[PDB]
C-alpha cells in the first residue's frame, strides 16, 4: 500500500540501476491494459 | 466438435501402453506433420477465441464499450482488437464475421466471447491431453515441438 506512493514519481528508481523499468512496464502491460492507463498509473509522459 | 473428441479419444486409446520413442507415437507425429495445415487451423480456432474470452474481459477493451447496453459498433470492435495488438487483420475479419452484428451493426461483446467457450472445452482438452502424451513419449521431435 505504501509503495503506490512512489509509482508516478519522476525519481521512482532512484538507487535501483534500471532506470527504464517505466518503459519496460508499458512496452510489456500496455496493450492489454491500456497505454495512458498505464502512463498515468506510472507518471509518464508518453509525447514527450 | 463432439465428433472431434470422439475421434481424438481414438487417437489416444491407439497410445495405450506406448513406450518412449514407440512405433505408433512416431506413426501418430507422422500423420499431424501430414495434416500441419489443417492442425494448424483447428489449434488456431481454439487459441483464438481463448484469446477473446481474455480480451472481451480486458480493461483496455471496455474503454471502447461506451453504449448503455453494452455494445460495440463494428468499427469500434476494429478498433479496439488493433489496440490490444494480438491478432492479424485477417484474424480481426474473420472474427467480425463470426460476431453476429446486429442490423446497426452493433455486437453483444459478452455473447460473443461466451459462445464457443463450452462447446470447445472437451475437444480442447483432449487435443492438449493428445500434444502432452506425444511430446512426452517422442522427446526429441522438433516437427512436434
Amino acid at each position: 500500500q505504501w509503495d503506490r506512493l512512489v509509482l508516478n514519481t519522476p525519481s521512482f528508481p532512484s538507487n535501483y540501476w534500471d532506470k527504464f523499468v517505466k518503459r519496460k512496464v508499458l512496452d510489456k502491460h500496455g496493450d492489454i491494459f491500456g497505454r495512458e492507463r498505464i502512463a498515468e498509473l506510472l507518471g509518464m509522459d508518453l509525447a514527450s | 466438435l463432439d465428433l472431434q473428441k470422439d475421434m481424438v479419444v481414438m487417437l489416444l486409446s491407439l497410445l495405450e501402453g506406448n513406450v518412449v520413442n514407440g512405433m505408433i507415437a512416431r506413426q501418430m507425429v507422422d500423420m499431424l506433420v501430414e495434416s500441419s495445415s489443417n492442425v494448424e487451423m483447428i489449434l488456431k480456432f481454439f487459441d483464438m477465441f481463448l484469446k477473446l474470452k481474455d480480451i472481451v474481459g480486458s480493461e483496455a477493451f471496455q474503454d471502447y464499450v461506451t453504449d448503455p447496453r453494452g455494445l460495440i459498433s463494428k468499427k469500434d470492435f476494429q478498433k479496439a482488437m488493433d489496440s490490444q495488438k494480438q491478432f492479424t487483420g485477417p484474424e480481426i475479419q474473420f472474427l467480425l464475421s463470426c460476431s453476429e452484428a446486429d442490423e446497426n451493426e452493433m455486437i453483444n461483446c459478452e455473447e460473443f466471447a461466451n459462445r464457443f467457450q463450452e462447446p470447445a472445452r472437451d475437444i480442447g482438452f483432449n487435443v492438449a491431453v493428445l500434444l502432452t502424451n506425444l511430446s512426452e513419449h517422442v522427446p526429441h521431435d522438433p516437427r512436434l515441438r
